[PDB]
RNA sequence: AUAUUGGCGAGAGACCGAUAGCGAACAAGUACAGUGAUGGAAAGAUGAAAAGAACUUUGAAAAGAGAGUGAAAAAGUACGUGAAAUUGUUGAAAGGGAAGGGCAUUUGAUCAGACAUGGUGUUUUGUGCCCUCUGCUCCUUGUGGGUAGGGGAAUCUCGCAU
RNA sequence: CGUGGAGGUCAGUGACGAAGCCUAGACCGUAAGGUCGGGUCGAACGGCCUCUAGUGCAGAUCUUGGUGGUAGUAGCA
C-alpha cells in the first residue's frame, strides 16, 4: 500500500533519513517539498504529492500522480512555471485545484525560497572580491615555517648590515 | 634556428641563433651563438605584430603610431651568418588614443589604456598589407615600387577591436570583434575605399541566473565553407572563436546567426586568449594566415593562453587534451604560434623563449631575453656547424 | 635572537642530578667571564655554591652571606661539567663570530635522563647582551 | 527569528565529586554511590548533581546563542536538505570535510542563506 | 573472483609468501612491461627483466630518465639502474632503487634462452 | 632484532666518535709543526652549504615605479571590516611609508572605480593590508597608473627602540635575480630617497632565501673599525607572491609549492 | 560408514591484535635460576629510498656546535603517533601555624565578536527563455516537456542587468 | 549514553590530512556524553537502521609497567 510503505521506512529504515541532533528527521529524497521525513511529506509513503525544483534556473512544478505508481520512470510529470512570481503563484493554484491544502500552500512555499535563492546573480554580479578561499595544507605551513627559521640563521643580518654600513661610509665622506 | 622576437622593456628586435635543444638555464647544455639587440626604440615605442615577407625583406609595426619596413643583410663573424637591420620607410600617426579613452567608462581594467595594432599580415605576391587599430581604425598600407611605403586608406570600425582575421580560402573578406562588441563580418572593396557589414552575430540564450552572457571574442579563425544546399540570403562562413569567458564558440553562419555550439573550456569563466590551430601529428592544416582549412569543426585543435601561466591543447567538442610545458613556463604567455605546423613559439612575462615540438609536447629551445617577449617569428630551422 | 645567541647542550652525564641544579642556577644570568671565574673560585674555596632545594645537611658558612643563604657547598664533580659546558659554548659563539666580552648565560637548564644511575641531561645558552644607542634633535 | 529569551538554567558544569582532589577521578560525572556519601546526601555547601528540574525548556533546547538548531552538514546534497529551515537551523560544517571541499560548502549556504556555524574552518585568503 | 579451491585469499598466506620466495620465484615477480614500440615488434605485453637490456622509467622522481638497467637486486625486488643516480654529499654516486612495474623496455638483451621466452609466449622475432 | 641492534648501533657510535677524535688529535700536534699542511685541508675539505651549492632598462624606472623628482602620495587602505590589528598594522606602515594617506575601505567601490578616485586626487601607490584572522597577512603594493602590482604573505611581527622623526636609510642585500631586482625595484620606491645621515636611523631588507626580512636600527661608530646597533622598529618577514604587470590583469610569476619541491632555486 | 588437541598438506573465521593472542610476532623453551627433577622471562614499527648526518670546529675519551640529506629529522639507528604521573627552566599569581570544593562578584591577563550591505516602489535605456513570424522533436491528455531560424521594441516590467 | 566486531545504508569522510593526542578555546545535552575551532599528527574512519560481545573502573595488602616524596639522608669497615 502505502500506510505500509510508511510504517515500514518510518521505523525500520529509510534509508535517507537524516537524524539532526534536534531529534528531527530530515528526508533527502530530492523531491520532497519540506525537508523533514514525515508523514504527508515524504514523496515515498503519501502517493499524491507535489513538489517544485529547479534545474536550471528554470523551476518546475513535479507532480506524481498515483496511477503511475506501476511504472517508476514516468513517475513525475513537470511544468515550467513563468517567471513572474505573480502568475506563477497563481500557475501553482491552477494545478492544486482540490488537493492536500498541505501541497496547495508548501509548494507556493517552496517556490517562493527557491525564487528568493535567485539572488545568486546578486552575489554573482556584485562579485570582483579581492579575497578568494585559500587552503591551508599542513606540509605547506611547515615548508613556509621551518624553512624561515633557517633562512633568519643563515641571514645574520647584523654582520650584514656591519659590512654595508663601513662599505658604505668608506665611499661617502 | 633563426627567430626574430619582439622585446618590449628595451623596445627592439633581438635575433636568436641557436640550434635545436638549446638552454640559456643549465651551463653544461648547449649555449645559443648569438643573441643580438636591434633597434633599441624605447619602452614608449615596442612592435606589437610583425610580418615577415621574404628572405631579405620584414615589416614591423611599433606602439608609438609607427609601421616601419625593413631590409634584412647576413654576414659573417663557427661559420655563423648574422643580419642587420636598416629601415628604409615608416608610415607615421596612425593610432586614435582619444577614441578609447572615451569609450572604456570602466569597461573592464586599464587606467592608461594604450591603443595597438591587432593585426599586420598581407591581404591578398602583392605588395599591400593591412594594420588594424583597437581604436577601430583600418589601414591598408602599399609598398612602392621605389621601396617605400604609402597609406591608400584609412578605414573605421565599431570600436574596441580585440582582433581582425581576413579570409584567404578563394573555394576580399575579413571578421573583427572586441570587448561587448559582438562578431561582425566585413566585405571591403578591391580600392579599399569602401567596407561593408554583410553579417552580424547574435548573442546566446541566457545561463541559467538569466544574466547575459558576457561577450568578449579574443581570438577566431575560419573553416572551409559548409558543404551542402547553400540557402539563398544566408551567407556561407564556418568559423569558430574564443573569447576571455572561456567560451569557445562555432559559428556557421549558413545554419543562423547565434553559433550552434558555445562551449565553457574551463571553469569559473577563466580569462583565456590567442586561437591557434594545430594538427595532433605535427603537420599544416592551416592558411599562411592561420585559417583552418577544413570543411567541418571536428577535425580541428586548438592551442590557447591564460593569464596564469597555462598553456591548454583543446578539440573542436572542448574536451582538453593537454597543458604544453606545464613545468617550466612560469610566467604568464603572450604569444604562441604554430610554425610550419611542427613547432611552437612561446614566450610571455617570463622572459624566455620557448619552441616546442607538438608532437611529443617536449621543449626543444629555451633561450633568456632579458625582456618581456610580445612577439616571436621564425626564419629558418637549418642547423650551423 | 638566534642570530645573537650560541647554545651548548650536554646529554646522559653521569652527575647528581641534584648538585647540578644547584651550580646551573648558581650561575644563571652572568657575564660569562665573571661566570667562569667563579667556578674557579668555587674550585679554589673561595666562594661556595649557594644550595637552595636539595640541601639538607649542608653545613652554614659565611660564603653562603654573599647570596642571601647559609648555607653553601663546594661541590666539583659538578662544576667540573658546567664550565666544561660553559667553555664549549664560549667556543661555538667565536665560531658563530661574536663578541665574547658582552657575553652571559641567558638560560641554563637542567633535567634528568633515563636510568641504579641518576644521570641528567644540561643545555646552557650563551647569548650578547645588547647596549650601544645614540639619537639627534 | 523572534526567538524566546534563552534561560539556561544550570551554566556551570557538572563535575565529579573529587575529581579535583585525586588526577585519576575524571570530570566526567558519575554519581555517588555509597551510603556514608554526604554528596549522595546532599548535604549543605557541597557539589550540585544533576537532577531533571535542570531539564530545559522545550521550546528552546537544542537552540544555539544564535537561535539556530545546530545541525551537521557533510557534503552539498546533505546542506540542501534545508533549504526550507534557514530560520531554524544552522549548517555545521563538519569537522573531517577537507578544506578543498569546504569552500565548495560556504559557496552553497551564502547563497542559500544557510547561517554556517563553524566557517572560516581550515580556510584562509 | 575465486572459483578454484587450490588458490587461497587469504592475506596473511599471501603476503608471507611474497616475502619469502625464493630468488627465482622472485625472478618472475620482476617482470617489466615492454615499450608501445615493442610490444609490437614483439606481439607480447612483459618479460622478467635481466642485467644489459634497456628501460626507460615512467612513474616516480625519476620519470622519462631513461637508462640500461645495472643490476637485478632480487632480494631486494629492486633494479639499479645505471645513470639514474643519487649524489650523496662525500661527491660518492649511489644508486637508486627503481622497481620493474614502474620501468618499462626500451630495448631487449636478446640471448638463445631469452629468443625462446618469446617464441614460448607467442612472439615473432 | 632490536635489542642487538641497540646494543650494536651504540658500541659502534662509541667506536667511530673515538676514531674521530684520536684522528684529530694527531692531527692537531702536527699542525703545532706545519702549519702549511693545514691550509691544504681547507683548499680540498668544504663545508658544502646551501649557498655555496645554489642552482644557477632606465626608462623603466620611471614608467613603472616611483622616482627622486616627485614626493610619492601613497594611499593606504584596509580590507572590508578589519579590526584593531589591521589599524595597529597601519601606524606602522604610517611611519616607515612617506605621504601616506591612510584612509577607511567603505564598501563596493569595486576597484577600477578606486582607481579613478586616485588618478583624480592624484596618486602614486596603493598599498592595501588584509585580516584573515584576527592577524595581519596580506601585503599589496600596486603601483597606480599602468601597474606593476605584487602581493605578500608576512610571517613574523612583533613588539625598544623609539624612533626619531628623522628620515632613515635604506640597505638591501641579496638580488642578482631579475625578479628579485624588481621588488628591490619596489621598495626602492616605496620608501623615503630623502634619508638625513644625521638621526642615523636604517630600514633593512636582506632577502636570503626568497623571505625578505626587514629590520629598523640605530647605527652608532668607533674609530676602531667596528659598528654597534639597538634594534628598532618592527620585526617582519615577507614572500613574494604574483606579480601581476597589469593593474590586477595578467601575472608573471605567482608561487606555486610545486618551487619548495626544489629546495634551491630561489628568486 | 566411526575416532582423531599428534604427524604430513591445505582451506577457513561476526576469533586476538603485542600487558591480547601459544611461554614465545624478535639472538625463545632462548637469557637466566636451581645439586637435580625442573622453573623460565623481557623484548614488534626510522624512512619511499640509508639519502644513517660528508666536511669545518670544541673535548685524552663521553657528548656538543656550526653545515647538510629527507616531504618531514616537530623520523635520528636512545629512531611512527608520543598521553599521564613525574622533573627542570621561564612567565604570571598566592603564601602570618594547612591547601584543594560550592554560591557570587571584582580586579589582572586573555579569547571571541558579520568576504553582513540590503529590502520595496517608481524612471531611463539595453538585452533574453519577452512579443511576434517559421519550425523541429519526446511522449500521455491538457493544465504538457526539450530545442532552431528570422525580425522588433515607438508599450512593457515578462525576466534580467545598468 | 558509550566501546570492539557483523549485515544494511549514507553513489558518507579522507594526504587540499583519516584516526589518535593536547588545548588559559566555542556550542549542545539535567546527565551518560555529543559537536566544532586551534595545535601536533600521518592512513584510514564516522553517522543512521539492526546484530553481536572477552563491552564502561577509584579502590580488591589487585596484576604488570612507569614515576615521586623519603634524600643527596642512612649509608661506602
Amino acid at each position: 500500500s502505502d500506510e505500509i510503505v510508511w510504517q515500514v521506512i518510518n521505523q525500520s529504515f529509510c534509508s535517507h533519513r537524516i537524524k539532526a541532533p534536534n531529534g528531527q528527521n530530515f528526508c533527502r529524497n530530492e523531491y520532497n517539498v519540506t525537508g523533514l521525513c514525515t508523514r504527508q511529506s515524504c514523496p515515498l509513503a503519501n502517493s499524491k504529492y507535489a513538489t517544485v525544483k529547479c534545474d536550471n534556473g528554470k523551476l518546475y512544478l513535479y507532480m506524481k500522480t498515483p496511477e503511475r505508481a506501476h511504472t517508476p520512470a514516468k513517475l513525475w510529470e513537470r511544468i515550467k512555471l513563468s517567471k513572474n512570481y505573480t502568475k506563477a503563484l497563481q500557475q501553482i493554484d491552477e494545478h492544486l485545484l482540490h488537493w492536500s491544502k498541505f501541497f496547495r500552500h508548501k509548494c507556493k512555499q517552496r517556490f517562493t525560497k527557491l525564487t528568493q535563492v535567485m539572488i545568486t546573480e546578486r552575489r554573482l554580479a556584485l562579485r570582483e572580491e579581492e579575497r578568494h578561499y585559500v587552503g591551508v595544507a599542513p606540509k605547506v605551513k611547515r615548508r613556509e615555517q621551518n624553512r624561515e627559521r633557517k633562512a633568519l640563521v643563515a641571514a645574520k643580518i647584523e654582520k650584514a648590515i656591519e659590512k654595508e654600513l663601513m662599505d658604505r661610509l668608506k665611499s661617502g665622506a | 634556428m633563426r627567430l626574430l622576437v619582439s622585446c618590449v622593456d628595451s623596445g627592439s628586435i633581438k635575433e636568436v641563433l641557436c640550434n635545436i635543444g638549446t638552454d640559456t638555464s643549465v651551463q653544461s647544455a648547449l649555449q645559443p651563438f648569438h643573441v643580438a639587440p636591434h633597434l633599441a626604440e624605447g619602452l614608449k615605442a615596442y612592435v606589437d605584430r610583425m610580418w615577415v615577407i621574404s628572405e631579405d625583406e620584414a615589416i614591423l609595426a611599433r606602439n608609438s603610431g609607427v609601421v616601419e619596413l625593413v631590409k634584412i643583410s647576413k654576414h659573417l663573424k663557427p661559420k655563423f651568418d648574422i643580419s642587420e637591420f636598416e629601415i628604409t620607410s615608416s608610415v607615421s600617426d596612425l593610432f586614435d588614443d582619444a577614441k578609447l579613452e572615451s569609450l572604456s567608462s570602466k569597461s573592464v581594467k586599464r587606467t592608461k589604456l594604450v591603443d595597438g595594432f591587432v593585426t599586420l599580415c598581407p591581404i591578398k605576391s602583392n605588395n599591400t598589407f593591412v594594420a588594424a587599430t583597437k581604436s577601430g581604425l583600418l589601414h591598408i598600407i602599399k609598398k612602392g615600387e621605389d621601396k617605400k611605403l604609402i597609406k591608400l586608406a584609412s578605414l573605421g570600425l565599431k570600436a574596441p577591436v580585440e582582433f581582425l582575421q581576413l579570409y584567404d580560402l578563394e573555394d576580399y573578406i575579413f571578421a573583427y570583434g572586441g570587448e561587448e562588441n559582438l562578431i561582425k563580418l566585413v566585405e571591403i572593396d578591391s580600392s579599399f575605399q569602401s567596407l561593408k557589414q554583410i553579417w552580424e552575430a547574435k548573442n546566446v540564450k541566457n545561463d541559467r541566473l538569466d544574466m547575459r552572457v558576457p561577450v568578449w571574442p579574443m581570438a577566431l579563425r575560419f573553416l572551409e565553407p559548409s558543404p551542402g544546399k547553400t540557402e539563398k540570403g544566408k551567407l556561407n562562413y564556418q568559423f569558430a572563436a574564443i573569447t576571455r569567458w572561456s567560451h569557445l564558440t562555432k559559428y556557421s553562419t549558413q545554419h543562423g546567426r547565434k553559433p550552434f555550439a558555445q562551449i565553457d573550456l574551463l571553469p569559473n569563466r577563466e580569462p583565456l586568449s590567442q586561437m591557434e590551430v594545430f594538427d595532433a601529428k605535427g603537420e599544416n592544416v592551416v592558411s599562411s594566415l592561420g585559417n583552418f582549412q577544413s570543411e567541418t569543426f571536428n577535425e580541428l585543435n586548438v592551442i590557447t593562453t591564460d593569464y596564469k601561466k597555462n598553456v591548454f591543447k583543446f578539440d573542436g567538442n572542448g574536451r582538453m587534451l593537454g597543458k604544453v610545458g606545464r613545468d617550466d613556463i612560469t610566467g604568464s604567455s603572450t604569444y604562441i604560434h604554430v610554425h610550419d605546423g611542427k613547432y611552437l613559439l612561446q614566450g610571455g612575462l617570463d622572459r624566455y623563449v620557448r619552441i616546442f615540438d607538438i608532437k611529443t609536447n617536449k621543449m626543444l629551445v629555451k633561450v633568456y631575453v632579458g625582456s618581456r617577449i610580445n612577439f616571436i617569428v621564425m626564419l629558418d630551422d637549418v642547423e650551423i656547424e | 635572537n638566534p642570530a645573537k645567541s650560541a647554545s651548548a647542550r650536554g646529554s646522559y652525564l653521569r652527575v647528581s642530578f641534584k648538585n647540578t641544579r644547584e651550580t646551573a642556577q648558581a650561575i644563571n644570568g652572568w657575564e660569562l667571564t665573571k661566570a667562569q671565574k667563579y667556578l674557579e673560585q668555587v674550585l679554589d674555596h673561595q666562594r661556595a655554591i649557594p644550595f637552595r632545594r636539595f640541601n639538607s645537611s649542608i653545613g652554614r658558612t659565611a660564603q653562603g652571606k654573599e647570596f642571601g643563604v647559609t648555607k653553601a657547598r663546594w661541590p666539583a664533580k659538578s662544576v667540573k661539567f658546567v664550565q666544561g659546558l660553559l667553555q664549549n659554548a664560549a667556543a661555538n659563539a667565536e665560531a658563530k663570530g661574536l663578541d665574547a666580552t658582552k657575553l652571559y648565560v641567558s638560560h641554563i637548564q637542567v633535567n634528568q635522563a633515563p636510568k641504579e644511575s641518576s644521570p641528567s641531561h644540561i643545555e646552557l645558552v650563551v647569548t650578547e647582551k645588547e647596549e650601544a644607542v645614540a639619537k639627534a634633535a | 527569528l523572534p526567538h524566546p529569551k534563552i534561560v539556561k538554567k544550570h551554566t556551570k558544569k557538572f563535575k565529579r565529586h573529587h575529581s579535583d582532589r585525586y588526577h585519576r577521578v575524571a570530570e566526567n560525572w558519575r554519581k555517588q554511590k555509597g551510603i556514608d556519601s554526604v554528596v549522595r546526601r546532599r548535604f549543605r555547601g557541597n557539589i550540585s548533581q544533576p537532577k531533571i528540574g535542570y531539564g530545559s525548556n522545550k521550546k528552546t533546547k537544542f537552540l544555539s546563542p544564535s537561535g539556530h538548531k545546530t545541525f551537521l552538514v557533510a557534503n552539498v546534497k546533505d546542506l540542501e536538505t534545508l533549504t526550507m529551515h534557514t530560520k531554524t537551523y544552522a549548517a555545521e560544517i563538519a569537522h573531517n570535510i577537507s578544506a578543498k571541499n569546504r569552500v565548495v560548502i560556504l559557496a552553497r549556504a551564502k547563497a542559500l542563506g544557510i547561517k554556517v556555524t563553524n566557517p572560516k574552518g581550515r580556510l584562509a585568503l | 573472483a575465486k572459483q578454484s579451491l587450490d588458490v587461497s585469499s587469504d592475506r596473511r598466506k599471501a603476503r608471507k609468501a611474497y616475502f619469502t620466495a625464493p630468488s627465482s620465484q622472485r625472478r618472475v615477480l620482476l617482470s617489466a612491461p615492454l615499450s608501445k614500440e615493442l610490444r609490437a615488434q614483439y606481439g607480447i605485453k612483459a618479460l622478467p627483466i635481466r642485467r644489459d637490456d634497456e628501460v626507460l622509467v615512467v612513474r616516480g622522481s625519476k620519470k622519462g630518465q631513461e637508462g640500461k638497467i645495472s643490476s637485478v637486486y632480487r632480494l631486494k625486488f629492486a633494479v639499479q639502474v645505471d645513470k639514474v643516480t643519487k649524489e650523496k654529499v662525500n661527491g660518492a654516486s649511489v644508486p637508486i632503487n627503481l622497481h620493474p612495474s614502474k620501468l618499462v623496455i626500451t630495448k631487449l638483451h636478446l640471448d638463445k634462452d631469452r629468443k625462446a621466452l618469446i617464441q614460448r609466449k607467442g612472439g615473432k622475432l | 632484532n632490536k635489542l642487538k641492534r641497540q646494543e650494536i648501533f651504540a658500541d659502534i657510535k662509541h667506536e667511530k666518535n673515538k676514531e674521530r677524535h684520536t684522528m684529530r688529535r694527531k692531527r692537531a700536534k702536527e699542525e703545532r709543526e706545519n702549519p702549511e699542511l693545514r691550509e691544504q685541508r681547507l683548499k680540498e675539505n668544504v663545508t658544502q652549504t646551501i649557498e655555496n651549492t645554489r642552482v644557477y632598462e632606465d626608462d623603466l624606472m620611471r614608467y613603472f615605479n616611483s622616482n627622486s623628482n616627485e614626493p610619492p602620495k601613497i594611499f593606504l587602505t584596509t580590507n572590508v571590516n578589519a579590526k584593531k590589528s589591521a589599524y595597529e598594522f597601519a601606524n606602522i606602515l604610517i611611519e616607515i611609508l612617506p605621504n601616506v594617506t591612510f584612509v577607511k575601505r567603505k564598501f563596493g567601490y569595486k576597484l577600477k572605480e578606486i582607481s579613478d578616485i586616485c588618478i583624480k586626487r592624484n596618486f602614486t601607490d596603493i598599498v592595501i593590508i588584509n585580516e584573515d584572522k584576527k592577524k595581519v597577512t596580506g601585503l599589496t603594493f600596486i603601483h597606480l597608473p599602468e601597474g606593476p602590482t605584487f602581493y605578500f604573505k608576512l610571517s613574523s611581527f612583533v613588539e625598544h627602540g623609539r624612533p626619531t622623526s628623522h628620515i632613515p636609510e635604506l640597505i638591501l642585500n641579496n638580488f642578482q635575480t631579475r625578479l628579485g631586482q624588481t621588488v628591490g625595484r619596489l621598495f626602492q620606491s616605496i620608501l623615503p630617497q630623502n634619508p638625513d645621515i644625521e638621526g642615523r636611523q636604517v630600514i633593512t631588507l636582506h632577502n636570503q632565501r626568497d623571505y625578505i626580512f626587514f629590520r629598523r636600527h640605530r647605527y652608532v661608530f668607533k674609530d676602531n673599525e667596528r659598528v654597534g646597533l639597538q634594534e628598532l622598529g618592527p620585526q617582519f618577514t615577507l614572500k613574494l607572491k604574483r606579480l601581476q604587470r597589469g593593474i590586477k590583469e595578467e601575472t608573471e610569476w605567482e608561487h606555486k609549492p610545486e618551487m619548495d619541491k626544489e629546495k634551491k632555486k630561489f628568486y
